[PDB]
């Protein structure tokens, strides 16, 4: 779990300090940002699954190969596999998009990224297609200004980090 | 050869290999020592497995504490700093059990980044002795009797040498007792996802490291692997 | 770990009052035959040696059950284990005999000690027999009434002396059971 | 050093992590302090020597046996040695004052207060009454208002809490 | 616990040798100081209150400004638990005159002397000026002669040296 | 090297304590036996060669197997090897005789026993049946008393104890 | 780690002879004032926190070069750290002082410390300057010619024993330059 506190408050115990007026501090970009860095997660609050689902399949119309007989998504089970997949990470994207770190994520979306595509034979260049598509979808409009959407990137784009 | 340049006595290290290689050595042994320490506290957290201090002086008096430690490697005897030289060689070779042929002539044409990779290595595999956590009574005392015997590195034959000087004020004497006990609650502190798997680091670093046989005494380990996680067979001289 | 001067003040922090002139008298007693107990721990380590090869020779010889396969000493490994185990014996009971005062043995021994015999399956009846030994070798050799060994110190008494070593195998004969 | 940035981006040192949009907010916080947590700056950039002299000898009015013999601030030039020894404290606070931390007195009022007054027999309870007496002048007349005027009492209670 | 056989025997214990003739000859110089070291017991075994009711108040003749408000030994309940202060500590220093070492003060009068007066502000300079006023009345008119009379001494004197 | 100091000044050292009244009351019962533990070295300064061509020969005796063949001590070469090895033993005891411990022989006559006489098949055994006939040698009789002959007899011992 | 009875023994190896009955006799000439050393290292143990606050005043009275900016004891943990590096070189020397014997300090303290001083840029000259007052410091203090400190000791001559202090801080101003 990765929030500034988490950082912070960590930092006094294993210094094993008071905690002064070095720790304070901390908290109050989190809190300024209150009205920026967790302001983009209504907009998907609104759009669940209508953005997984035309991501998926534009990382199944760049990977045609994925519907073939030996790959993993070849029926539509492991399409939809799929489309639950992707769903888990931008969910968890909107949920470290919460928190002041990546702590959902640094549990439970990239650690861990070793075998699980390796040993089950799942690119994760289709992975980071698919959410590298979604990217380019942030403008100023119809969602909120470049105060509040770029926090969706900046979240969604560790992903990108430790998946590829 | 009379005024000759070169002196018959003085006092050669070893390993010197020219003068430009002591900065490169020192660096290499610290981004390996970064690379462990990106390990425990290596999600964004710094866990109670650090532990700097507990108080107002355990914070600044343990950096002293080891700073006098680090000197006392320095002023060792040509016999011991040849001798740790040598064991360093042999025991890094023991480290990750393959012959990576770059990366054991590393460690054969280096020693402090050899010794400061088996001491980071001994750190996230925690297998040391400020993280056992004996239950037995059993244990405790079989613990005991292995702290005894490596006292017999430090004291050859009856007396202390500066190997365990721990600290050289009236207040370094004490401040090193409570430094122990303050990690040595936090033996059993952290959780028990990790602790449970210090039972088992252990069982992945005596039982082949130092005895490769001794199996009725290898047994003892895999039956007692807190006294295994103590016996701390590397000669750190402490 | 602590001694017999000392072994008064920690009773004398446990009223929190002070030493008298009259309590430390009994100092006096033990002090007036510390050259005894100098004439006397000489020969605990005379033939401390042949002390304990005497006291697992004369374990076996009534016992060879550890001999039989399974029996706790019968591998030459087990067998210099039991001397490892035996030594320290005649190490902390003249701790104890040089303290005046039996505080090295129950931090340094005793604890956790017989949990790790019945751990290792220790049979703690040839423990005891061969500590009963060591009681009886003890007394022996403070005096000189020992077969050949004539470890001739300054004549009179050593009973006093002979009472405090046998006030200390007690202790680990109690403690390993 | 122990500004927000020092803990946050060691935070992801020793994590090894990504510098994501865990150590963002961190800064902004501190940057909205900018316009309050430095402004009790300039009131002792007027007031540099105009504080410390009216500190000591109060302290030395409620510790009078100071200047007996025996004691450390016997004669005048110990008690220039004491208005230097509280202007570098309070030097020290208005130097934390704009770090975002009190690294200043981590490293350099605090740290190292062991026998500093032990072995020299310096009364740490006179230096924590000399200087507990400057904080009760903070007030909305006369500073700039507690928006700013609470930042210095802020960094000099952490010294009264490690010196005292 | 710090006795001469403390030393002696755990010396052996942590070589792990034999009580051979190394720590024999470390009794008989305590034995030999029974004759000295310990009859300095009983010259206050007869003035136990008789001399920290006369080191006190010269401690409050030095230091007059301990009964103002804003001190410790302000009101004279604290002046009682300053005359049982000192007199723990010459209690202590008569317990480790019949020791062989400091022991008692190693464990209960200097161990443990980092804020028991860093925070409370008790001044350890009170405390020795009080103590070293004690050791001034050692002369062998009265007392015995000093081949007893200096192990008192040189049992406050080590008081003084880690509370000073 | 295993005189009472250093013993005492390394258990302060290791420590890091100061040289307090612990460590002083070692050196004079070292001092004392100056009349004592020392005085047993003039007696072979007398007897130097005198004592090891009667006790080899008497090795030699209990046992004449050394002589043959496939032995050690076969041809008198090796048996002028033999009055020196022995030569050495006694002249590490007369060493360690004068200095307050063991360490001429802790360092140079029995630590490293292990593969010394095991390699070079030489009878421990016959090492400590020569040197115990040295032991009984020792007489009030021509010696002087027993105040210092014992202290020959207190450090050949323990060359038996760690040879043997 | 080495005293002066054994600094005769290891020069006794040296020729792989016998000690005498007349080498042995220097030993005598050291042990008739062994109640006088330790009449003289109580007074050398009796202000040495003055003896050391006297040392880094005195030092720093003459050149407060060190209280300027950069200047190795400008800093308050720099200053605490010259406490530090100085009480030592009052635990080393009177190590050796009972000892009769310079060997506590080469291989403690001596060796590796100016290579530090070097690395660390600490200047040798104050810190022989503060030693050099510990040199008359001590001379002062085992006698009665201290200002106010009048430690009363049993009359007659400590030159032998101002003599060996003398030969230790020598050394110790040697070792760090
Ligand atoms: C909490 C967070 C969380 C996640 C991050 C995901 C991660 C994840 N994915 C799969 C499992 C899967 N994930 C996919 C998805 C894909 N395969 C591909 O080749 C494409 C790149 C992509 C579709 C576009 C598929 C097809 C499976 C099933 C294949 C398999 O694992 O056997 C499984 C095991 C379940 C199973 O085997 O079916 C897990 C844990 N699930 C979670 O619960
Ligand atoms: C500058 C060089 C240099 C190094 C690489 C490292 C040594 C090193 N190797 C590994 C990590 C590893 N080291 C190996 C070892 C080897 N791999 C092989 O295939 C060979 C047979 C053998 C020699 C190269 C393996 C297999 C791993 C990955 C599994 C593990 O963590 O042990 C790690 C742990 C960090 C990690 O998991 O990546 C470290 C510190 N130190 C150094 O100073
Ligand atoms: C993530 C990596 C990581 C580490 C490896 C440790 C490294 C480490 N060890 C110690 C401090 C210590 N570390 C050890 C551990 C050992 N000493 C030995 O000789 C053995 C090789 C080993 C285990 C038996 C001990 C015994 C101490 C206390 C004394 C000392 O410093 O040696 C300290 C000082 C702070 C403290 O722990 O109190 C640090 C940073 N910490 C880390 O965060
Ligand atoms: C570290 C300090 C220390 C002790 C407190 C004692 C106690 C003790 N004994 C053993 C372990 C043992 N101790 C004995 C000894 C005996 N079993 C018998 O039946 C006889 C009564 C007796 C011999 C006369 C044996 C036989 C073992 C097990 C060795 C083996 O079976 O391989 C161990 C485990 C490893 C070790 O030897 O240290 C310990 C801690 N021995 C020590 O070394
Ligand atoms: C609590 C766990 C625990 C162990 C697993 C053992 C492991 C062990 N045994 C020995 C002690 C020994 N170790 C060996 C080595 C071996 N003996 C053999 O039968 C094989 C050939 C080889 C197996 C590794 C020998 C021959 C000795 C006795 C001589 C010696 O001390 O080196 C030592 C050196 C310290 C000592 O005891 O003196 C260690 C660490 N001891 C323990 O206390
Ligand atoms: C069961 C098999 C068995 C043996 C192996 C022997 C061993 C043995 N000896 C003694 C008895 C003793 N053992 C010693 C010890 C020694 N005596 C010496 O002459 C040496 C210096 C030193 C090492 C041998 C002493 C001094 C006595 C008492 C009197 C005596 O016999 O000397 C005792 C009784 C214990 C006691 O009284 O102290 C035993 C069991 N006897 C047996 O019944
Ligand atoms: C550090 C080395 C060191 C020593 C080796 C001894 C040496 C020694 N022993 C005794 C003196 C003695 N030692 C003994 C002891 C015994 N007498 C016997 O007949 C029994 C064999 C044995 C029982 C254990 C007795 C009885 C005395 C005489 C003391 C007395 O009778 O009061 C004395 C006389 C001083 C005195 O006791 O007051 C001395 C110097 N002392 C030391 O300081
Ligand atoms: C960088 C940060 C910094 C500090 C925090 C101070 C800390 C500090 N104070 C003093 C030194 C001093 N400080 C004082 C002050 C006082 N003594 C008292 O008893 C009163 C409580 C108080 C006056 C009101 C005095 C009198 C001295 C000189 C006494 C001495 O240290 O010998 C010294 C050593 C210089 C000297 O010895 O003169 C240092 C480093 N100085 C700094 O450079
Ligand atoms: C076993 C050893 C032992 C000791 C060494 C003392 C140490 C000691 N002193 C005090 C406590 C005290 N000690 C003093 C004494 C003084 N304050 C001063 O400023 C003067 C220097 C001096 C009087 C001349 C006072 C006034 C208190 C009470 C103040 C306080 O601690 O709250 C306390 C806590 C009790 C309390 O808070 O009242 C303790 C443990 N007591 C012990 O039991
Ligand atoms: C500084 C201390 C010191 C010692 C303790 C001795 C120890 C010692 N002895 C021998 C060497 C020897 N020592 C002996 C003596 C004997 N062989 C026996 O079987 C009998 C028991 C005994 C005669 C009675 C012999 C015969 C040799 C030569 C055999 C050999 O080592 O090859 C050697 C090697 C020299 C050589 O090989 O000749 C050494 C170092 N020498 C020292 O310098
Ligand atoms: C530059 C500024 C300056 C000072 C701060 C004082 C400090 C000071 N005192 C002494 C000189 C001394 N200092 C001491 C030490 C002490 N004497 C005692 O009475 C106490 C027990 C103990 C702590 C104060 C002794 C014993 C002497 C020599 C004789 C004496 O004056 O007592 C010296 C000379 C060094 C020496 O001769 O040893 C200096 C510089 N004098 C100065 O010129
Ligand atoms: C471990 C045993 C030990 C020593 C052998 C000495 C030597 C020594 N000095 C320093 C380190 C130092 N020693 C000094 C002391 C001085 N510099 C000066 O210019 C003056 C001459 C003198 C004070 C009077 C200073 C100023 C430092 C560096 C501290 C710093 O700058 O932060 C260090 C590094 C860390 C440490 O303090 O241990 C060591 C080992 N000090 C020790 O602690
Ligand atoms: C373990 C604790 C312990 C002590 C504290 C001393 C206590 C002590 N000091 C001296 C005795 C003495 N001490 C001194 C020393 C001095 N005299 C002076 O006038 C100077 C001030 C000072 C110089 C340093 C002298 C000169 C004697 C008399 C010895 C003689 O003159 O031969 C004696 C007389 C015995 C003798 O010296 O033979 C004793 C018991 N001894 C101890 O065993
Ligand atoms: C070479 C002898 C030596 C040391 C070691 C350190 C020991 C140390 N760390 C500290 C304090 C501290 N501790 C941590 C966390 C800590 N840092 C890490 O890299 C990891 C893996 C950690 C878990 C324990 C941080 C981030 C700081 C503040 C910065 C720092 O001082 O390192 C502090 C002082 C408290 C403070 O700074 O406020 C000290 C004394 N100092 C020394 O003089």
């Amino acid at each position: 779990m990765k929030s500034v506190i988490t950082t912070v408050v960590s930092a006094a115990d294993a210094a094993g300090r008071f905690p002064s007026n070095s720790d304070l501090e901390s908290i109050q970009g989190n809190i300024q940002r209150s009205a920026a860095r967790l302001e983009a997660a209504e907009k998907l609050a609104g759009n669940h699954e209508a953005v997984v689902k035309e991501a998926g399949d534009a990382c199944f119309a760049k990977y045609a190969y994925l519907k073939n007989p030996g790959e993993a998504g070849e029926n539509q089970e492991k399409i939809n596999k799929c489309y639950r997949d992707v769903d888990h990470y931008m969910r968890l994207v909107n949920y470290c998009l919460v928190v002041g770190g990546t702590g959902p994520l640094d549990e439970w979306g990239i650690a861990g990224a070793r075998e699980v595509y390796r040993t089950l034979n799942l690119p994760t260049s289709a992975y980071v297609a698919s959410i590298a598509y979604t990217r380019d979808r942030l403008c100023v409009p119809r969602d909120m200004s470049a105060q509040a959407g770029v926090e969706f990137s900046a979240y969604l784009d560790y992903l990108i980090n430790a998946l590829s | 050869k009379f005024l000759g340049t070169l002196k018959r006595s003085k006092d050669p290290s070893g390993l010197r290999l020219g003068f430009y290689g002591r900065k490169a050595d020192d660096f290499m042994a610290r981004s390996i020592a970064m690379q462990a320490k990106a390990s425990a506290a290596g999600s964004g957290v710094y866990t109670t497995q650090c532990s700097e201090g507990a108080s107002k002086g355990m914070a600044e008096n343990a950096r002293t504490a080891s700073l006098a430690k680090q000197f006392r490697q320095a002023q060792r005897s040509a016999r011991e700093m040849s001798f740790d030289y040598y064991e360093g060689r042999k025991y890094a070779m023991k480290a990750v059990g393959h012959i990576c042929n770059y990366e054991e002539k590393i460690f054969q044409q280096y020693n402090k980044t050899a010794a400061a990779y088996v001491m980071g290595k001994q750190e996230t595999l925690l297998s040391c002795d400020r993280y056992a956590q004996p239950a037995n009574k059993a244990e405790e005392y079989i613990q005991k009797s292995v702290q005894m015997q490596m006292k017999k590195r430090s004291i050859p034959y009856g007396v202390y040498t500066t190997s365990c000087a721990d600290g050289t004020v009236k207040g370094m004497a004490e401040n090193a007792r409570v430094a122990k006990e303050s990690a040595n609650f936090r033996a059993r502190q952290m959780s028990a996802g990790a602790k449970a798997a210090a039972r088992f680091n252990a069982r992945r670093v005596a039982n082949d490291w130092h005895n490769n046989g001794c199996n009725y005494e290898e047994k003892l380990t895999s039956r007692f692997p807190a006294a295994a996680s103590s016996v701390r067979p590397t000669t750190n001289r402490y | 770990m602590l001694d017999a001067f000392s072994r008064v003040v920690v009773n004398s922090d446990a009223k929190a009052a002070y030493v008298g002139g009259s309590d430390l008298q009994a100092l006096k007693s033990f002090i007036a035959d510390g050259n005894k107990r100098l004439d006397a721990v000489n020969s605990i380590v005379s033939n401390a040696s042949c002390m304990v090869s005497d006291a697992v020779s004369g374990m076996i010889c009534e016992n060879p059950g550890l001999i039989s396969p399974g029996g706790n000493c019968y591998t030459n490994r087990r067998m210099a284990a039991c001397l490892r185990d035996g030594e320290i014996i005649l190490r902390y009971v003249s701790y104890a005999l040089l303290a005046g005062d039996a505080s090295v043995l129950e931090d340094r021994c005793l604890n956790g000690l017989k949990e790790t015999y019945i751990a290792l399956g220790v049979p703690t009846n040839s423990s005891i027999r061969a500590v009963s030994i060591m009681k009886a070798q003890a007394v022996a050799f403070i005096t000189n009434t020992a077969t050949e060994r004539k470890m001739s110190f300054a004549a009179g008494d050593c009973t006093s002396l002979a009472s405090e070593v046998a006030s200390y195998f007690d202790r680990v004969g109690a403690a390993i059971s």
